[PDB]
RNA sequence: AAAUACCGGCACGAGACCGAUAGUCAACAAGUACCGUAAGGGAAAGUUGAAAAGAACUUUGAAGAGAGAGUUCAAGAGGGCGUGAAACCGUUAAGAGGUAAACGGGUGGGGUCCGCGCAGUCCGCCCGGAGGAUUCAACCCGGCGGCGCGGUCCGGCCGUGCCG
RNA sequence: CCACGCGUCCCCCGCGAGCGCACGGGGUCGGCGGCGAUGUCGGCUACCCACCCGACCCGUCUUGAAACACGGACCAAGGAGUCUAACACGUGCGCGAGUCGGGGGCUACGAAAGCCGCCGUGGCGCAAUGAAGGUGAAGGCCGGCGGCGCGCCGCCGGCCGAGGUGGGAUCCCGAGGCCUUCCAGUCCGCCGAGGGCGCACCACCGGCCCGUCUCGCCCGCCGCGCCGGGGAGGUGGAGCACGAG
RNA sequence: GAGAAAGAGAGUGGCGCGGACGCUACGCCGCGACGAGUAGGAGGGCCGCUGCGGUGAGCCUUGAAGCCUAGGGCGCGGGCCC
RNA sequence: UGAAAGCGGGGCCUCACGAUCCUUCUGACCUUUUGGGUUUUAAGCAGGAGGUGUCAGAAAAGUUACCACAGGGAUAACUGGC
């Protein structure tokens, strides 16, 4: 952390450095899907497969 | 047979991101399913604007954002772009936003939160409010670009302002014949 | 997390094999062998597996606990299981279901389990 | 994510020495495997003799 | 014969360039023959500066860049005799000459 | 990488992307941008207007050192300096302004392109333009020269 | 003097290079053989085997060349000799034949082999019939694991949080 | 006859149970019969041959090739859009009004890798226009002093303060109601008559900077001058008009 | 899946421990319409050659590379496995 | 010009004509003339002119039976064809 920073510490002895800031936090994606924030704003399912 | 002329018989448009980024990929992930599993046209918008490319999806800057933000009627709202929100210097106070982007400049970053506001990033939008109620959502200024002074009606013909395309701008580099009313013609 | 590491090793992984327009994963905690999100053993909070015991009498049945992730020593418990080919698959079923241990493949392990008890059976 | 874990030292006799040093925030860098990818692809080309 | 729209150009390359073209592959190793050099210089004169001697403030000519100040030549004679130092002692101990420098200010 | 060019796909076809009626010649349309006034004259007048005949006076010894005078904006003229003397000069009651002296920072000409904030300066610079002097006036706040 | 340049020369190290029609013209008795009056032009050409153990001897023929015998793991490696393809050719076996041969679609006949075919699959559950076990459930003891459902059990750690 | 009962005010004359057949959201048999160990069974394909129908030899230039057009005896190996520079556009990646150390320096693979930041000198960008001298990118409202046949205002103090019209994905408010015995009535969402704030972009009108032309009155002083600044109205520009490199 | 903008909404008063497959989300699945092609353009190759960084507790004198083949096969095909 | 409405920036309409570079002339109390000033000269800026008639604009005589090369059956001299 000395090397490469800290998320909120600057790299300290580099010269100008930080961590790159990630592009999406929670990654676990099944925890966001079934979520009851998701699941509740959410068309029922149409899984009845009509075939020809 | 059949007379349909199969010219225009195929969409040219994305199916997936080209990229080959992970963390996209998994924003893609989710908001095909929030697309496909909502009836808010805000989740189809915004995966088709996290499909585009880098340059249909222009940095938006932290000045159009203040502006658009600012308008009446949508005060604390989640101000959404899908591309960059970058520093802009040439404003002194910022007010509390509320934004959501896929990557901002860390000068914006720092910017924002001494202003008192709150960087989302996707995965937290979707928590926050997954129909994508309370956004605004907004665009950089895709024309913006300075190829698009080169596109259009080509330099040399009456009514043109096109930049064209030369080595080094200045006295000899073309803007003799064409240009002057002396030197040939005036288009 | 999960989905993060799955797309890392999904493709580039070294227990991955590819020929003759079919696709597995030689990974030892794998379920039906195959390269899938679900099946597969490493990336998970939770997993089981089913392996032959070391002598050639039984299953043991490795669960992925909850606490150590990050310590692969203590990271995993065997449980052998030496009985019947009906209470090994009774006790391999209550051990999935009845803790909550991710369902997925409950049934999946039972078939593992049933080919491994008659491939330990022996031949005629 | 955000939190950080706090890892032991081990002793060169293998168990755990008391000792704990918190994670530091280069292990949790995001992963790109692309730009792994791509910047090892370009920079294994540096140690290159010229062939003619 | 050129197509639609792009910039016309002229590249130099209508001699024949191929039997001269100087190409950089030794850069590291003429890097390392400098710096091994260096090393030996500046362990060969001991406790004397490795820089050589002591160059003078000078402020850059032209109007691009007269707020800069920078390492000049050498001191000129007239604050060599300002400061009592000998034209001749002066690069003998260490204090860099040259005699073509003005003083106007 | 030629393993994801073009011609590991034009391998078996027998003219290999070039036509087979017009075939691939050497230099059909003469060597570089030959033919300017002659034969590529349209696509010289459609998309190079301007490009032959001389206009304008001849220097024979240019020197951008001295035509070296770079431009700095209003808008921006607050940038060169830190935020904590915006921050005290807002603060500061006493009517006191800073100094922004824009030579230092690199910027020889103040032309005055947006908003300044109403908050007092000395700008300090080696040009400047009506504009950009009427707006510091208007702000309230003197404009010095150095050279 | 220094920093600078080096396809010649002495001596070196290295290769996302070439692998005997490639790489130098040249891996070899190569600027050699050879052509031209001359200036100059200028090749082709590596591989027995582990080790020569390079086939003693008998035998027909004048000999080249054979047959036996022998060395070797191997002569199916025998002094231009590893591997030994194609065009081309001899012979054997099979099949065939008056529209030059060939070809495409469709079958039929004959081969060649393959199926280790030639009384034909197994697998759960139930019922019956004869068997064999230290044998099932429930309990008890020990270990291990999973989880407000402890509304709010005690203790730590962390925050890409906040207040002092 | 796809007509079913009871109760009442007026007009004209909301859960019954069971079984079963099926011209019913794509084939099943809860039907069978033969032959099989040294001569038979299967194997489309691949070897040879027979027959019917089809069947001109390829490449290439061509308006047209089987051509009485040229190349081609047969076989093996070699054999042709490469590399450097420049530019343009599309695309992925990092940083983002900045960006880049490529040249230099400091510390087996490694001639790699890392580091510099008072090594950003510099390139490109952030500002254009003019041949050049050069110039160099909103305005308004309030108060005081025809100035007269500058309601305009020359300048001072305060205030608002950085375009508009149309179309616009998104969002925002919501007249009503979305049923389980009936009346009110809450909270959670959901849908929508209508109405809003309107991103990118497009079209148009305005505006601002440089050149240039025309018409005009004002202002500044250290030099009152062949000085400097300012306005209105058209026009030329590869411009600005809250970056995009 | 059903001709009809929208809740198998929550509140307040009058024994036996059992339930197939799935989901390489670049994956799997359902509907329809469609398929000519020289020049040329584009996409996909689990088509192929040679070499380099990873990797297969890969293979190999109990016989790799190559070559031959009336043997068994797979793929529309490039080709490949026996 | 007509009294005036108006008409007229060439010929009642449909042809009567010419880029860059270069030269000449015209224009302004114009710009540069390179460290400063003055003065000739030269460079510019705009507007005409000198002209390319192959008229979107090279500066251009023959011969080959001593002939050559790249090609063309796009094109002659034979036959054959309508
Ligand atoms: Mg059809
Ligand atoms: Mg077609
Ligand atoms: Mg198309
Ligand atoms: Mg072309
Ligand atoms: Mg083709
Ligand atoms: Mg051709
Ligand atoms: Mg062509
Ligand atoms: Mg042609
Ligand atoms: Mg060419
Ligand atoms: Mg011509
Ligand atoms: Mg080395
Ligand atoms: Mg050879
Ligand atoms: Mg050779
Ligand atoms: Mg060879
Ligand atoms: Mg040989
Ligand atoms: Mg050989
Ligand atoms: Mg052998
Ligand atoms: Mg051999
Ligand atoms: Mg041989
Ligand atoms: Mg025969
Ligand atoms: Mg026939
Ligand atoms: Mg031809
Ligand atoms: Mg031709
Ligand atoms: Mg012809
Ligand atoms: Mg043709
Ligand atoms: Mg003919
Ligand atoms: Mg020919
Ligand atoms: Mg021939
Ligand atoms: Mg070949
Ligand atoms: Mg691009
Ligand atoms: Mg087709
Ligand atoms: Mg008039
Ligand atoms: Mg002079
Ligand atoms: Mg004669
Ligand atoms: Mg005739």
């Amino acid at each position: 952390d000395d090397l490469y920073g800290t998320w909120r510490k600057a790299a300290s002895l580099k010269s100008n450095y930080n961590l790159p800031m990630h592009k999406m936090l929670n990654t676990d994606l099944s925890r966001i899907l079934k979520s009851p924030e998701i699941q509740r704003a959410l068309r029922a399912p149409r899984k009845k497969i009509h075939r020809r | 047979g059949v007379d349909i002329r199969h010219n225009k018989d195929r969409k040219v448009r994305r199916k997936e991101p080209k990229s080959q980024d992970i963390y996209l990929r998994l924003l893609v992930k989710l908001y095909r399913f929030l697309a496909r599993r909502t009836n808010s046209t805000f989740n189809q918008v915004v995966l088709k604007r996290l499909f585009m490319s880098r340059t249909n999806r222009p940095p938006l800057s932290l000045s159009r954002m203040i502006r658009k933000m600012k308008l009446p009627g949508r005060e604390n709202k989640t101000a959404v772009v899908v591309g960059t929100v970058t520093d802009d210097v040439r404003v002194q106070e910022v007010p509390k936003l509320k934004v959501c982007a896929l990557r901002v400049t860390s000068r914006a970053r720092s910017r924002i939160l001494k202003a008192g506001g709150k960087i989302l990033t996707f995965d937290q939008l979707a928590l926050d409010s997954p129909k994508g109620r309370g956004t605004v959502l907004l665009s950089g200024p895709r024309k913006g670009r300075e190829v698009y002074r080169h596109f259009g009606k080509a330099p040399g013909t009456p009514h043109s302002h096109t930049k064209p395309y030369v080595r080094s701008k200045g006295r000899k580099f073309e803007r003799a014949r064409g240009r002057r009313a002396s030197r040939g013609y005036k288009n | 997390s999960a989905h993060l590491q799955w797309m890392v090793v999904r493709n580039c992984s070294s227990f991955l094999i590819k020929r003759n327009k079919q696709t597995y994963s030689t990974e030892p905690n794998n379920l039906k062998a195959r390269n899938s999100f679900r099946y597969n053993g490493l990336i998970h909070r939770k997993t089981v597996g089913v392996e032959p015991a070391a002598d050639g009498k039984g299953v043991v049945v490795v669960m992925k606990r909850r606490s150590g992730q990050r310590k692969p020593a203590t990271s995993y418990v065997r449980t052998t299981i030496n009985k019947n080919a009906r209470a090994t698959l009774s006790s391999i079923r209550h051990m999935i279901r009845k803790n909550k241990y991710h369902p997925d493949l409950r049934m999946a392990a039972i078939r593992r389990a049933s080919a491994i008890l008659r491939s330990q059976k022996p031949v005629m | 994510a955000c939190a950080r874990p706090l890892i032991s030292v081990y002793s060169e006799k293998g168990e755990s020495s008391g000792k704990n040093v918190t994670l530091p925030a280069v292990f949790k860098a995001p992963i790109r495997p692309d730009i792994v990818n791509f910047v090892h692809t370009n920079l294994r080309k540096n140690n290159r003799q010229p062939y003619a | 014969a050129p197509s639609r729209n792009g910039m016309i150009l002229k590249p130099h390359f209508h001699k024949d360039w191929q039997r001269r073209v100087a190409t950089w592959f030794n850069q590291p190793a003429r890097k390392i023959r400098r710096r091994k050099a260096r090393q030996a210089r500046a362990r060969r004169i001991a406790p004397r500066p490795a820089a050589g001697p002591i160059r003078p403030i000078v402020r850059c000519p032209t109007v691009r860049y007269h707020t800069k100040v920078r390492a000049g030549r050498g001191f000129s004679l007239e604050e060599l005799r300002v400061a009592g130092i000998h034209k001749k002692v002066a690069r003998t101990i260490g204090i860099s000459v040259d005699p073509r420098r003005r003083n106007k200010s | 990488p030629s393993r994801l060019r073009k011609t590991r796909k034009l391998r078996g076809h027998v003219s290999h992307g070039h036509g087979r009626i017009g075939k691939h010649r050497k230099h059909p349309g003469g060597r570089g941008n030959a033919g300017g006034m002659h034969h590529h004259r349209i696509n010289f007048d459609k998309y190079h207007p301007g490009y032959f005949g001389k206009v304008g006076m001849r220097h024979y010894h240019l020197k951008r050192n001295q035509s070296f005078c770079p431009t700095v904006n209003l808008d921006k003229l607050w940038t060169l300096v830190s935020e904590q003397t915006r921050v005290n000069a807002a603060k500061n009651k006493t009517g006191a302004a800073p100094i922004i002296d824009v030579v230092r920072s690199g910027y020889y000409k103040v032309l005055g392109k947006g908003k300044l904030p109403k908050q007092p300066v000395i700008v300090k610079a080696k040009f400047f333009s009506r504009r950009a002097e009427e707006k510091i006036k208007g702000v309230g706040g003197a404009c010095v020269l150095v050279a």
